[PDB]
């Protein structure tokens, strides 16, 4: 029942508080995001983007060192290796010609867009017999940008909110 | 009675007890939602079940059964199970 | 006391008996060859496993089965059978999936399978040690997947990239 740290996401400073569970993309689509004002001004508090495991991109979430220990979540040894990882990567930027730096912002764009995919549901595959007391099925999605041995099941109240066309269209394929 | 004949035993599974008969038909389960959803060992209801290819019906009629249906509905080649099994 | 552990399963296929382990990596197969090379039904099958290992970068995947995985001791196990399940799970819906959705099915794996395909090939080189070893921007992946690797070992493919380095220098 602890939950296991899968993968660092990516790094920023933030408000204070801005963390777990109210800062997963679908909770600041909800209620708005309790970093939203945040640019210079207020002071920050370093924050980690989390991929849990057995659990989608879509619940990812943000939180610090001290979150996590409070949690008394798993891996922990993980964000040891990425803080050193860091490091060396800012290092090793130490001069580097506006060409490399130039390189690194280029590629980082890249890969910090493919993340945000894993998040969007590209197609629903099947859904639950049993409904929610609200009516609501579960689905089974594929998320772009992500092979379908990543597949999951997610509650239907949750996925309608955004994806509704991808349940309709679900639907409309069958008869 | 019109007694029902399994035919081959195609795949087998550990699934959320109750997750057998005609609602796990293939077009059931696309019409109606499959009752085997997000299953696991997290929870019990949790037994073993058998995908059942019957004879006089092609592979859309096959559906996931356990010796406790199987033996309810009296179906014919019993044979097959004890020999799948081992 | 060393152990390996499994951080991700890339993917499976029936293969050549003994086809599993440290000469099915890309680099000791373009050196010396495929151990799966023409395999067929005409000899014994096998399921064998593509393995991203934790600690090491992708070019180092190497196939295994459930049996050389248990030899060695490799930590992760746990993860093999999720995998299996998943896989059992996609092969079964296929087997009933309509035209228009095992179409879809085959176009995103297609894709998928070329993004995995990056990850073996560097992008660039961002620093050497004082055959020097490099650290490797790996093409498709983060800069927090940079690795060290064996300069011997990148040089036999990716020598342009480091005289491109040394370029900058």
């Amino acid at each position: 029942e602890f939950e296991t740290i899968e993968r660092f996401m990516d790094c920023r400073i933030g408000r204070k508080g801005a963390t777990g569970a109210t800062t997963t993309i679908y909770a600041v689509e909800a209620d708005g995001d309790p970093n939203a004002g945040f640019e210079n001004k207020e002071p920050g508090e370093i924050q980690y983007l989390i991929k849990w495991k057995g659990w989608s991109h879509i619940h990812n979430t943000w939180e610090t060192e001290e979150t996590l220990k409070q949690q008394n979540v798993r891996g922990m040894k993980k964000l040891d290796n990425y803080k050193k990882k860091d490091q060396e990567t800012k290092r090793w930027l130490k001069n580097a010609s506006p060409e490399d730096v130039e390189y690194y912002n280029c590629q980082q764009e890249l890969t910090d867009d493919l993340h945000k995919q894993y998040q969007i549901v590209g197609r629903i595959i099947a859904h639950s017999n049993q409904k929610s007391a609200a009516g609501y099925p579960d689905y089974y999605c594929k998320w772009q940008g992500l092979p379908y041995s990543e597949c999951s099941w997610e509650d239907g109240a949750l996925i309608s909110k955004k994806f509704q066309a991808c349940i309709d269209e679900y639907f409309s394929r069958k008869k | 009675e019109e007694f029902e004949t399994i035919e081959r035993f195609m795949d087998c599974r550990i699934g959320r007890k109750g997750a057998t008969g005609a609602t796990t038909t293939i077009y059931a389960v696309e019409a109606d939602g499959d009752p085997n959803a997000g299953f696991e060992k997290n929870k019990e209801p949790g037994e073993i079940q058998y995908l059942i290819k019957w004879k006089g019906w092609s592979h859309i009629h096959n559906t996931w059964e356990t010796e406790e249906t199987l033996k309810q509905q009296n179906v014919r080649g019993m044979k097959k199970l004890d020999n799948y099994k081992k």
